[PDB]
């Protein structure tokens, strides 16, 4: 159907815009943030891919939970995620963020950021290498490329 | 002047990639139009190039195949597509390409490398690998 | 056909702003041993379009504590004023030729400041309020020195008509006559556009995002477009005022090319300064302008008032 | 034994009453600032319940230390150091009711 | 024969470790003279 | 056959023994049902027909492995069989207040539930929970409730031992009932047919409904019984809307509107290709007074005491307040007059 | 032993005063910084063209865990559980039973890639070289459960990366 073709092409345009311009928020909890900065560094510059760190949650599109999320910090993380406008995607970097890692059995650690906020891509490692984080970001971009919001709207 | 030489080198880059169409193809797919020595090509189609003149970290690069394991990778390429044998050459763990120094042949080693399969029907699903520990009594089938 | 002219001025300027974002990202990256955006489009050309589409397809949030009317009005004011200021500029022939175009631009720049203050106040957030107050302090610091420098330079022009600047600088650039005023004017333009080292209103490092901390999606895109358009417009004003260009009336394209190149160079200098220098403290900015720029500007204004009289070089009024 | 703040139980009771006054007056301000959906009566009942939980204490030093901890919590609430999550944790809304009768515990699980 | 990662026989070459911020530019008198000359020519 | 012994203390990591397929879990009621299931430790299988992004909010609700998302199509029975194959419980919460080009009221409230019930009976699922409005009846003016009654009949036919829960308007943060009335402020005055004096409604809190569903799953007696879920108090529509505007601290301007004019307005909003703001069916259902069905068992039978609207109204309606009234306490607005 | 940063006094001669006055009025030092930035503009960028270009790594890299086999095809693991014992994060769960042949093999071998700290232990600890952190670093997943590896998954990884893992072990086995 011509309507299906138009919807598919418009969805392609929107997904391309969203994946090409991915603005992570300046959120780094722990050692994994340093590998994130190295990703921002010249060798693996993420600005080439359109990933620009923006501080304000309302002006950001992706939250990368780099570092251990303590029970004290979890409400702030949830608040920052909520204040972030949608579409919003969450990437969990490092074993500490993914499932608690080295401090899984600590009283003051949330055993994974999945408990607090929905996570789209999990980047393994402790710390994950900057190339690994870039791979995760590109995987998130492909995931956005696979999204079918307008097609589902037309079919619904 | 050196400027004329640089422009001529750009034209040589255009020719070396197979013409304007190949030049544009490489530019869009990989964003790099450098021409380098083709060290080899894997069974999946990935072509590996080397330019020792370029600084460390750019001397070796791989042009991912357009089709691998039944997936169209003309635009969607990923690091996992690199087969293990060429992985060490690409990541500079070794200085010898697999063609020059082949890996040891073992029966158990996979013959077809699979890329990251997360988000696909082939994605790994965790499960317990141990049998039931406690066995329950089976009631008798006779009434009494 | 005047509507066609207005659209011709507006639409290309916005595209220029979009590609200025790409240029800045690449120039800063290369000055930082990086490559600016290159993945999205050939040499990163399509990155702006992707950013605009992403922002305008992103949910806009109206803060619960915000005053909605001012919250919405402020970006509209910023963008409309940014586009309006381009109208009087002679490139080479102005869209609207005003006898007092320079004062018009000064007043319009004064009006644009309220967009930042209104946005910050309506946001009803502490960081936004701090950014608005910083914008107030910045205007207090820079407006007087800007006006005095412009008056001193325009004394040689003989009028506030922008077009007549071309005739005055027919034989030589005015920077040779007034290079100190030119330096102070360039710094003052940096201050007015809220650009580094005077990027205090936004002040990401110190204030999470400054006045726009509570703005998302389209309104933030409008604020960004206003900012970049103001950068380009102020640099074009500097090019017209000091770095004059040859105008052949039969071929305006030559003047247009020269002017565009000079403005591009000045905007590149803006990005260069943003990369090189650190940021000032707003107390330090106000002190610089009031304690250092203002006395020298007063002395040079006296000098430029006297010089045409003592050298019999009073410019023609017409 | 060295007294923490009070040498006898009556003095500790006086301190406890002062702390209770402070919490009782603070409760409405807490509901307003934290935008809690509980009523003021509900919060003050929770305050009484928290005070009553430790009503069995008979040692002056333990009572003084409890008053110190309560004052620290009150300081947290008076400031916004504690978030709405921390304030509402006293009300275990998410946790399901746990039966205390013998038969219900026997049915549900092996727990004593 | 033992083969460990050891310094080259005779040691490595000296490594510079001190500030080398260069001395550049004209004298202040000269810069002021150039500015004033430009001002005068522009005025004429 | 698919029977699991419950283990643990009822926490996130515990095994409740409940394996469920919550159809229409990506919705107002589905969110709370899935959250309650996950907190116990139950395995929740979510069939989703939308984009995976919209299902992301349900991902944190359960522990690792508890929540499994499988794409399903209402028209295709094989997807229903795949989703319900290994479940000991199936909950059908698929309902759209507005008809769509692909799926009309008949398909969503009759065909879909019937296919779900038939496939569940074939698969061997022990228990099925179906949701139909309390006001559902075959002679009702609204097509929505008419199809709801027909679907209830068909579901009982396909699954004889099926629990059917008949809930009233379910007020909650994501509700389209309180938000619907509050959103009418944007249009100026609040249009009411007969000014709302003739209509009486008995709203139910969303959390109460979800807890009732979970207890019905837990309760052995619930099989083959129809429960009616209703709130503690009955209100006239005028009083309820006035209370909504009072708690929202928004000016109330009730103006009577003829029924035909309201129906024409509903037709106007039905034109929207996207989710319609209001529909003629929406107007009819709003005007229709909530039925009183003493015969059917209610929340009290399942052990849950209905929360009054007064207690939870501020949660839903605080967001609609302006900056001046955002911090106002719940107690400032007195309870509305109750027709009981 | 100690050096004085700062602790320098400017000259007061007229020439030095004029030079400092020129620096203040004519902004010389800011111009020097601008020149440095320009020089960096004209220097070659350091960005690598990932994914097409990959950063250097050594044979001692610690990445995705893998279970190796002997050349025969028998699994090297002998269910020592000492590698489980040395795990700093307790990320390895091992259960074993005598197999039909009678050999000591692992019925269960699980590494939680979400509790692992990628310390590199149990590669040093494991006596038979069975468990090895291989070269792979790009094993990101879209779900948490995918990162809870199983014995089957680990053995599949070992089979997949055995060619590279063996070469790296050969490179670094003498250093160990
Ligand atoms: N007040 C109440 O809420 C009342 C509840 N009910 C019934 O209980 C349920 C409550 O849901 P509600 O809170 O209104 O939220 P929704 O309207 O969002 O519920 C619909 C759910 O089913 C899915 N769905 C909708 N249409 C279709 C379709 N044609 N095919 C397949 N799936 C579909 C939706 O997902 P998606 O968005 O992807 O389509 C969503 O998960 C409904 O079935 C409703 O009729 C009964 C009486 C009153
Ligand atoms: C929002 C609600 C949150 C409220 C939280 C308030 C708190 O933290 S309560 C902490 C204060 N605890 C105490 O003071 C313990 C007092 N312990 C005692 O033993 C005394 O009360 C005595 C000795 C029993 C005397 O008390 P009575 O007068 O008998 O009774
Ligand atoms: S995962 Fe490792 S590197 Fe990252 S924060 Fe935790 S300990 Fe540090
Ligand atoms: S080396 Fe690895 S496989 Fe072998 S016993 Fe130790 S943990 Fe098990
Ligand atoms: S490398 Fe991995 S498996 Fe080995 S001890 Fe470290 S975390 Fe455990």
């Amino acid at each position: 159907s011509r309507g299906e073709y138009v919807v598919a092409k418009l969805d392609d345009l929107v997904n391309w815009a969203r994946r090409s311009s991915l603005w992570p928020m300046t959120f780094g909890l722990a050692c994994c943030a340093v590998e994130m900065m190295h990703m921002a560094a010249p060798r693996y510059d993420m600005d080439r891919f359109g990933v620009v760190f923006r501080a304000s949650p309302r002006q950001s599109d992706v939250m990368i939970v780099a570092g251990t999320l303590t029970n004290k910090m979890a409400p702030a993380l949830r608040k920052v995620y909520d204040q972030m406008p949608e579409p919003r995607y969450v990437v969990s970097m490092g074993s500490c963020a993914n499932g608690g890692g080295y401090y899984h059995y600590s009283y003051s650690v949330v055993r994974g950021c999945d408990r607090i906020v929905p996570v789209d891509i999990y980047v393994p490692g402790c710390p994950p290498t900057a190339e690994a984080l870039l791979y995760g970001i590109l995987q998130l971009q492909r995931k956005i490329k696979r999204e079918k919001r307008l097609r589902i709207w037309y079919r619904r | 002047m050196e400027l004329v030489q640089v422009l001529r080198r750009g034209l040589q880059q255009v020719s070396g990639h197979g013409g304007l169409r190949g030049y544009l193809r490489v530019l869009f797919r990989a964003n790099d139009v450098r021409v380098g020595t083709l060290v080899g090509e894997d069974k999946y189609g990935n072509k590996y190039y080397e330019d020792n003149k370029q600084f460390f970290g750019r001397h070796r690069w791989v042009i991912y195949t357009t089709e691998m394991n039944g997936r169209d990778t003309f635009w969607d390429v990923d690091g996992s597509m690199v087969p293990p044998e060429w992985h060490r050459w690409l990541h500079c763990m070794t200085d010898d390409p697999p063609t020059t120094k082949p890996p040891t042949a073992r029966k158990y080693i996979w013959t077809n490398h699979k890329f990251n399969v997360s988000g696909t029907p082939q994605q790994y699903v965790p499960y317990s690998t141990t049998r039931k520990k406690i066995q329950e009594w089976v009631p008798p089938s006779t009434p009494y | 056909m005047f509507m066609i002219n207005i659209l011709s001025l507006i639409i290309p300027i916005l595209l220029a702003v979009a590609f200025l974002t790409l240029v800045e990202r690449k120039v800063l990256g290369y000055m930082q041993l990086r490559k600016g955006p290159n993945v999205v489009g050939p040499y990163g050309l399509l990155q702006p379009i992707a950013d605009a589409l992403k922002l305008f397809t992103k949910e806009p949030l109206r803060p619960a504590t915000s005053s909605i009317s001012m919250f919405i009005i402020a970006p509209i004011l910023a963008l409309s004023l940014a586009l309006t200021m381009w109208v009087p500029l002679p490139m080479p022939y102005p869209l609207i030729n005003m006898n007092l175009g320079v004062l018009f631009m000064l007043a319009m720049s004064s009006l644009a400041v309220y967009s930042i203050l209104w946005s910050g106040w309506a946001s009803n957030s502490k960081y936004a309020l701090i950014g608005a107050l910083r914008a107030v302090a910045q205007t207090i610091s820079y407006e007087v020195t800007l006006a005095i420098i412009l008056l001193s330079v325009l004394l040689m022009n003989g009028s506030y008509t922008l077009s007549t600047l071309i005739t005055t600088q027919e034989h030589i650039w005015m920077i040779f006559t007034s290079w100190p005023l030119a330096m102070m004017w360039f710094i003052s333009t940096l201050a007015e556009t809220n650009r580094a080292p005077f990027d205090l209103t936004e002040g990401e490092s110190e204030l999470v995002s400054g006045f726009n901390v509570e703005y998302a999606a389209g309104p933030f895109a409008m604020f960004f477009m206003a900012e970049y358009a103001n950068i380009i417009m102020m640099n074009a004003f500097t090019a017209i005022l000091f770095l004059g260009a040859s105008h052949d009336p039969h071929t305006p394209e030559l003047y247009t090319i020269n002017f565009v190149l000079k403005t591009l160079a000045l905007t590149i200098t803006f990005l260069w300064i943003r990369a090189s220098y650190p940021r000032f403290r707003y107390d330090q900015l106000m002190h610089l302008l009031w304690k250092s720029f203002l006395p020298l500007t007063l002395a040079l204004c006296m000098w430029h008032i006297s010089l045409p009289i003592m050298t019999a070089s009073i410019p023609p009024q017409s | 034994v060295k007294p923490i703040f009070s040498r006898d139980m009556n003095e500790a009771k006086r301190r406890v009453r002062e702390l209770y006054r402070a919490w009782y007056r603070e409760v409405p301000n807490t509901v307003h600032l934290f935008q809690l959906d509980i009523s003021v009566k509900q919060g003050r009942d929770k305050v009484r319940e928290m005070f009553m939980k430790n009503a069995h204490v008979t040692d002056p030093r333990v009572v003084d230390l409890l008053v110190i901890k309560g004052k620290m919590e009150l300081e947290e609430t008076i400031n916004v150091w504690k978030q709405r999550t921390h304030i509402m944790r006293f009300f275990h809304e998410t946790e399901a009711p746990r039966p205390t009768d013998f038969l219900s515990k026997f049915y549900v699980g092996h727990d004593p | 024969k033992v083969k460990q990662d050891m310094p080259p026989p005779g040691g490595y070459g000296p490594i510079d470790y001190k500030r080398n911020l260069p001395r550049r530019g004209l004298s202040g008198y000269s810069m002021f003279a150039v500015g004033i000359g430009t001002l005068l020519f522009g005025y004429w | 056959h698919h029977a699991l012994i419950p283990h643990g203390k009822g926490g996130r990591s515990s095994v409740s023994g409940i394996v469920a397929t919550v159809f229409g879990a990506t919705g107002f009621l589905g969110r709370y049902v899935v959250n309650h299931l996950g907190r116990m430790g139950s395995q929740v299988i979510v069939p989703y027909r939308c984009e995976p992004y919209d299902t992301m909010h349900l991902r944190p609700m359960g522990d690792l492995g508890q929540i499994i998302f499988m794409e399903w199509n209402g028209k295709d029975k094989d997807s229903i069989r795949k989703v319900v194959e290994h479940s000991n419980v199936v909950i059908n919460l698929v309902g759209r207040e507005w008809e769509t080009k692909n799926f009309d009221f008949e398909d969503v409230f009759v065909k879909i539930p019937h296919a779900i019930a038939q496939v569940s009976k074939e698969a061997g699922v022990e228990k099925l929970i179906h949701i139909s409005h309390l006001n559902a009846d075959i002679k009702s003016p609204s097509r929505y409730l008419r199809s709801k009654a027909v679907g209830e009949k068909e579901v009982r036919a396909a699954f004889p031992e099926a629990t059917i829960i008949k809930p009233s308007d379910i007020f909650g943060r994501e509700d389209r009932f309180l938000n619907y009335f509050a959103s009418m402020r944007w249009f100026g005055g609040v249009p009411l047919i007969s000014l709302g004096k003739e209509t009486v409604k008995q709203p139910v809190y969303i959390v109460d409904v979800s807890k009732g569903i979970i207890n019905a799953i837990k309760d052995p007696d619930a099989k083959g019984k129809t429960f009616a879920f209703v709130g503690p108090n009955r209100y006239l529509l005028f009083d309820l809307v006035q209370y909504i505007f009072a708690v929202a601290y928004r000016p109330f301007l009730p103006y009577p509107l003829p029924h035909f004019a309201y129906r024409w307005v509903g037709r106007l909003f039905e034109v929207s290709p996207f989710e319609p703001w209001t529909t003629r069916d929406k107007v009819e259902r709003v005007h229709m007074s909530d039925m009183t069905l003493p015969h059917l068992p209610g929340l009290e039978d399942l052990g849950i005491q209905a929360t009054p609207l007064e207690l939870k109204a501020i949660e839903v309606l605080r967001r609609h307040r302006t900056y001046r009234w955002l911090t106002s306490e719940m107690e400032d607005v007195k309870p509305a007059k109750t027709v009981n | 032993t100690y050096k004085f940063v700062n602790m320098r006094e400017p000259s007061m001669d007229m020439k030095s005063v004029t030079d400092r006055a020129a620096q203040t009025l004519l902004w010389t030092e800011l111009v020097r910084g601008l020149g440095m930035t320009l020089s960096y503009l004209f220097r070659e960028p350091a960005t690598i063209n990932y994914p097409f270009e990959k950063g250097p790594l050594s044979p001692r890299f610690r990445g995705e865990h893998a279970l190796r086999r002997y050349p025969s095809g028998e699994e090297r693991c002998i269910a020592c559980k000492l590698c489980e014992a040395v795990c700093p994060a307790q990320a390895i769960t091992i259960e074993a039973e005598p197999r039909a042949d009678g050999s000591r093999r692992t019925t269960r071998y699980d590494i939680d890639m979400t509790k692992c700290i990628y310390c590199g232990f149990c590669q040093e600890a494991c006596p038979v070289d069975a468990i090895v952190e291989g070269p792979n670093f790009e094993f990101s997943t879209e779900t948490h459960e995918e990162l809870l590896y199983n014995k089957e998954k680990l053995l599949n990884n070992g089979d997949k990366w055995e060619a590279e893992i063996a070469a790296n072990i050969q490179a670094d086995y003498l250093y160990r």
